[PDB]
């Protein structure tokens, strides 16, 4: 059946050539246009341009015009999309679609956008592996919703994924909810793990947050107390 | 062209639920609808004058009603459950302007209120030359908030970084926010608050240094 | 005998506009005078050349055959011919356009040029009317034509001009700011019309052979 298939993963430094390949099958590869979107990670489509295989015809947006090229090769039925110039902000998956929808009118003539691709993750933010500098939380100040308190460590300026926060070597399993990392623009990752205990126990139980870093094999546990 | 769509749309099964865009798109302009679904490629629903392609049900039309595009589900389902898009064709430069997206949810549980837990900078971190101020969102339905952070009551937007929420052991939405700041800007300001907003609600957590 | 047409104009009935054939077709006639203007003559904003010469002309037309001077499918096999239509020309709440006229676009993302000619053998002057595109925006003239220069040119023996439309946003007549210029010619028996351009061009579909005596 007609799909597209498009490159694998990238990860590119800042000012890097990011490449990504669209491959057609299933249809005549010169008969409608391909279109190129980004979809930065939990935000919406934005539209990049489109090229038609028969022609070679570019006609790309506004906020991406001169750094992004749209290049086709007829011979193996592929669609390329080459960025000259990379940034940290243009960590996004890429997505390729068939405009295989004829239009009806000419009052309305627009093909439309009907076969997509799979999707190309490319994460440029380019760092190196570095290890997790783990801060700790206190449970000081006013965190008593009652009876119980909230305490945890903060793992900042990591790379890459993943991380494994325990507490008190696995003693410690209820109440417990690691967050997921943000991406900072410096390129590191930083997440939270936080434990809701008794605020009585406080003072006399020590909490104890382990984490390991298997990419860098850095493992440091920090002891979380309340002042 | 600007599309303008509502960040969330909650509906109960069975119901009727209506997506709204937005904007100067003229009587019918094609005003094409996509679906996306968690880790997966957007999927076209509508198209032109309803028109619903290859398997998607009669239960989606696509209605314009002026200078705004609206998208109606009947008998919501929980597969309906997924990110819907607006789409247009600015005849003015031939963009295919995008949407911003609506996520509509079906509702399976009882709505929740957002949990908020603010942490100021630690004693070891700005021992570092760093300072950052955690702010942690739990147990929210539907899973979409939007954060806002105060400093001295004026808006700050420099070094925020958020979290999309995600779904956690107990079936609701969780997520972080944290600002970036300097050691010697923490300690400039007198108070530091950080703002969520779910469902029109807001719930405010604010910590002060020492 | 007369020649009665409905609301319709001498334009509307031999345009073949949607809503102008459903009434009335004849062969012999004698009067031609129904309706002036503002009727349903022209579905699709634009100028007839020379209405008034071809009104004297028509006026006392002994005999009158429809042929298709060039048939759907296989004169043009490099362009869509199925795209052409618009809701200004709406027949029963579609979209149509005129019944004699047939509109050219894009096929696969190109225009290619074309030339179509036809050969007078009716023993008797075939009249052909056709039509040149003046696309309201220049993006709509990229998106059905793909071409920026247009040119159309209609060439014969006793004919022959040399169409170049120009994009010109003009005020909206029937929810169409684009205007649509109808041009015809009566073709003499032994003689050849060719037509060339590379877009913007409404090409004939069906023709009137007609006698005079
Ligand atoms: C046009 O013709 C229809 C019937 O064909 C008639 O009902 C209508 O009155 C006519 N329009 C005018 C302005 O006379």
């Amino acid at each position: 059946q007609v799909q597209l298939v498009q490159s694998g993963a990238e990860v590119r430094k800042p000012g890097a050539s990011v490449k990504v390949s669209c491959k057609a099958s299933g249809y005549t590869f010169t008969d409608n246009y391909i279109h190129w979107v980004r979809q930065a990670p939990g935000q919406g489509l934005e539209w990049m341009g489109w090229i038609h295989p028969n022609s070679g015809a570019t006609k790309y947006a506004q906020k991406f015009e001169g750094w992004v090229t749209m290049t086709r090769d007829t011979s193996i039925s592929t669609v390329y999309m080459e960025l000259s110039r990379s940034r940290s902000d243009d960590t996004a998956v890429y997505y390729c679609a068939r405009a295989g929808l004829e239009p009806r009118s000419v009052d309305y003539y627009f093909y439309g956008l009907d076969v997509w691709g799979q999707g190309t993750a490319v994460t440029v933010s380019g760092a190196s592996t570095k290890g997790p500098s783990v801060f700790p939380l206190a449970p000081s100040s006013k965190s008593t919703s009652g009876g119980t308190a909230a305490l945890g460590c903060l793992v900042k300026d990591y790379f890459p994924e993943p991380v494994t926060v325990s507490w008190n070597s696995g003693a410690l399993t209820s109440g417990v909810h690691t967050f997921p990392a943000v991406l900072q623009s410096s390129g590191l990752y930083s997440l939270s793990s936080v434990v809701t205990v008794p605020s009585s126990s406080l003072g006399t139980q020590t909490y104890i947050c382990n984490v390991n870093h298997k990419p860098s094999n850095t493992k440091v546990d920090k002891r979380v107390e309340p002042k | 062209s600007v599309l303008t769509q509502p960040p969330s749309v909650s509906v109960a099964p069975g119901q009727t639920a209506t997506i709204t865009c937005g904007g100067n798109n003229i009587g019918r302009k094609r005003v094409d609808w996509f679906q996306q679904k968690p880790g997966q490629a957007p999927v076209l629903v509508v198209y032109e004058d309803s028109d619903r392609p290859s398997g998607i049900p009669e239960r989606f039309s696509d209605s314009n009603s002026g200078t705004t595009a609206t998208l109606t589900i009947s008998r919501v389902e929980a597969g309906d459950e997924a990110d819907y898009y607006c789409q247009v064709w600015d005849s003015d430069s031939d963009h295919v302007v995008f949407g911003g997206g609506t996520k509509l949810t079906v509702l399976g549980q009882p709505k929740a209120a957002p949990s908020v837990t603010l942490f100021p900078p630690s004693s070891e971190e700005l021992q570092a030359n760093k300072a950052t101020l955690v702010c942690l969102i739990s147990d929210f339905y539907p899973g979409a908030v939007t954060v806002a952070w105060k400093a001295d009551s004026s808006p700050v937007k420099a070094g925020v970084e958020t979290t999309t929420p995600s779904k956690q052991s107990n079936n609701k939405y969780a997520a972080s926010s944290y600002l970036s700041l300097t050691p010697e800007q923490w300690k400039s300001h007198r108070s530091y608050s950080c703002q969520v907003t779910h469902e029109g609600s807001t719930v405010e957590k604010t910590v002060a240094p020492t | 005998a007369p020649l009665q047409l409905g609301n319709c104009s001498i334009a509307g009935w031999i345009l073949g506009n949607p809503e102008c054939e459903s009434l009335f077709s004849k062969e012999s006639w004698s009067y031609i005078a129904e309706t002036p203007n503002s009727e349903n003559g022209t579905c699709y904003p634009g100028y007839f050349a020379d209405y008034e010469e071809l009104r004297e002309q028509l006026s006392s037309v002994s005999s009158f055959e429809r042929f298709e001077i060039f048939p759907k499918e296989s004169s043009w096999p490099n362009h869509t011919v199925t795209k052409g239509v618009t809701a200004s020309c709406s027949h029963n709440g579609k979209s149509s356009f005129y019944r004699n006229l047939l509109w050219l676009t894009e096929k696969n993302g190109l225009y290619p040029n074309l030339s179509k000619s036809y050969v007078n053998n009716k023993e008797k002057e075939v009249l052909v009317l056709w039509g040149v595109h003046h696309p309201s925006n220049i993006e709509d003239q990229r998106a059905i034509y793909h071409t920026e220069n247009a040119y159309v040119s209609v060439v014969s023996s006793h004919y022959s001009r040399r169409f170049t439309p120009e994009i010109a946003k003009r005020p909206k007549v029937r929810d169409q700011e684009g205007r649509i210029n109808y041009y015809w010619t009566l073709l003499e028996p032994g003689d050849t019309i060719i037509f060339e351009a590379n877009g913007n061009l409404i090409a004939p579909w069906y023709a009137f052979a007609l006698s005079r005596g």
